[PDB]
């Protein structure tokens, strides 16, 4: 149920030690990369500190050397506390709005405000409801409820009886009357009145009575970013825009006033600012018009730390014509700090394939694992990690239990690795459309 | 003369009548304001003849005739 095995469903954190920052070589999924994971650990421990600006760390490296893996490790090693936002750098080139402003919203999405305030709620099974609608109306009525411990009678206002016939509270429901507003969230049905429910399904869940007192205060903690407040204070009922993307060019005075009230909330002690992480995946797909704004959005007090990943070597910058390292201009490479990765040794390839095999729960003989490591030496991690999922299914064709050499050699036979595909293109020139010609036998 | 005593008409803050703490909810069996579940336990296992004396101390006992 919505936990389908992806290409990164085996990473359960960054995996490094949190006491001496030592990258232990096999923990929580990330296996093999040492120096880059220690530098990511240092960056991660200065994110949770909070006493630094929005800085820029560039995870540069060759393809399939674990860059999205390190970013997802830092995403899993923070929990749902500090806001992590992914941004593949082609969501910026929109048509609903401009391009620099679409980047500004992605900066504002990663600066949370965390405020904690209390509510008063009521648990409990309804014993019975009597409503004095007799021609009368919703004027007076009695509500008898109980927990396992308590039991009580309440009288109701008119604007509560109009919420009781609104949710249709039966004799046996497990409701949560939020006292400060009046909404009723039925948590379920009580088991002891299972006879008293006729208009339900044959398969219907039933709960027990709530345990404890019947009138308690909850300290809920909410955390919303500054872009949330910006989109809220933009129309009449404008929060729908951030669920439908129909927000446009937000005027800058609104952002300035909200940057003032967040500081006034912090100085009164009513609030607390949490700087998040913004991960700009594939940062080489930005033109120089973006870098001339990231060079100055990383200057203010309210700026999240930017982590970004580049594949290209000496390549061209979009918008302009002159080449540069990593596809980035040099005045922006002065800002960033670069972490370089390395290709993988074959034993690390073998144990990464072992983790990817244990994640999908596929049994492997060690001979097939040796053959698969030999393939991954010559065709990369992605090809072998797909040959695993193919070979399990090919073993399931002929009703086998463990995969073997006779199935990896079929998966290697049907599905070409991209090197042999490049050889296929080079040896089938005259029929494949290069630029001009089509020859038909 | 002697009919100058005046009643009231205002919302009253109802307190507990077992203890003196502020109590927000009563009972169906004995109609006692009570603070929490310990006082509810001591209400539902008290010996008979006293659950009416609490309403006697608060007033409106309504003893039989
Ligand atoms: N240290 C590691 N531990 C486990 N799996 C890894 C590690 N490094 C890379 N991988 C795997 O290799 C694949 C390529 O990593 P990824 O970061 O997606 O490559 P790229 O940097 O080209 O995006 C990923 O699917 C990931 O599962």
């Amino acid at each position: 149920g919505l936990n389908l095995i992806a290409a990164h469903s085996h990473i359960r954190g960054l995996g490094v030690d949190a006491d001496t920052l030592e990258p232990r070589p096999s923990s929580q999924g990330l296996v093999g990369q040492e120096k880059a994971r220690k530098a990511a650990a240092v960056v991660l421990e200065m994110i949770k500190q909070g006493k630094i600006a929005g800085r820029a760390v560039l995870i540069a490296g060759p393809p399939s050397t674990g860059k999205t893996a390190i970013a997802m490790g830092m995403a899993q090693s923070l929990g749902q506390d500090v806001p992590f936002t992914t941004l593949a750098a082609s969501e910026i080139f929109s048509l609903e709005m401009s391009k620099t402003e679409a980047l500004t919203q992605a900066f504002r999405k990663s600066i949370g405000v965390r405020i904690k305030e209390e509510s008063e709620i009521m648990e409990g099974e309804v014993v019975e409801i009597q409503i004095d609608r007799s021609t009368g109306g919703a004027k007076q009525g009695k509500l008898t409820i109980k927990t396992t411990d308590m039991e009580a009678i309440y009288d109701m206002g008119s604007k509560m009886i109009d919420a009781m016939t609104k949710e249709r509270v039966m004799a046996g429901d497990i409701i949560s009357i939020d006292k400060s507003s009046g909404k009723i969230t039925k948590l379920g049905r009580s088991y002891a009145r299972s006879r008293d429910y006729d208009a339900m399904g044959v398969d219907t869940k039933f709960l027990q009575c709530p345990e404890g007192e019947l009138q308690k205060r909850k300290e809920v903690v909410h955390t919303v970013s500054l872009h949330e407040i910006d989109v809220i204070n933009s129309r009449t009922q404008g929060f729908l825009a951030l669920f439908s993307g129909d927000t446009g060019e937000i005027r800058s005075e609104i952002r300035d006033q909200i940057n003032t009230k967040v500081a006034e909330w912090k100085e009164e002690g009513k609030a607390e600012i949490v700087p998040g992480v913004l991960f700009i995946d594939e940062v080489h797909m930005l033109d120089i018009e973006c870098f001339s704004y990231i060079n100055r959005a990383l200057e203010s007090d309210l700026a999240p730390i930017v982590i970004m990943a580049s594949n290209r070597g000496v390549s061209r910058i979009r918008g302009t014509d002159y080449k540069s390292p990593h596809g980035l201009p040099l005045d922006f490479l002065d800002r960033v700090v670069i972490i370089n990765t390395h290709p993988y040794t074959p034993d690390e390839l073998r144990q990464i394939l072992s983790i990817r095999a244990q994640e999908e729960e596929v049994d492997l003989t060690p001979d097939a694992l040796a053959l698969l490591t030999k393939i991954g030496q010559e065709a990369g991690l992605r090809y072998a990690s797909n040959l695993i999922t193919t070979s399990q299914l090919i073993a399931a064709k002929r009703r086998a239990k463990q995969v073997g050499v006779e199935d990896v050699q079929r998966s290697f036979k049907l599905f070409y690795d991209p090197a042999r595909s490049v050889r296929f293109v080079q040896e089938s020139e005259k029929r494949l459309i290069g630029n001009d010609g089509v020859v038909d036998f | 003369t002697n009919i100058e005593s005046a009643p009231s008409l205002a919302p009253m803050k109802h307190y507990c009548d077992v203890t003196g703490l502020p109590a927000p909810y009563l009972d169906p069996k004995t109609r006692l304001r009570y603070h929490n579940k310990e006082i509810f336990a001591m209400i539902r296992n008290l010996p008979q003849g006293m659950g009416e004396q609490f309403l006697e101390a608060r007033g409106a006992h309504t003893v039989l005739k």
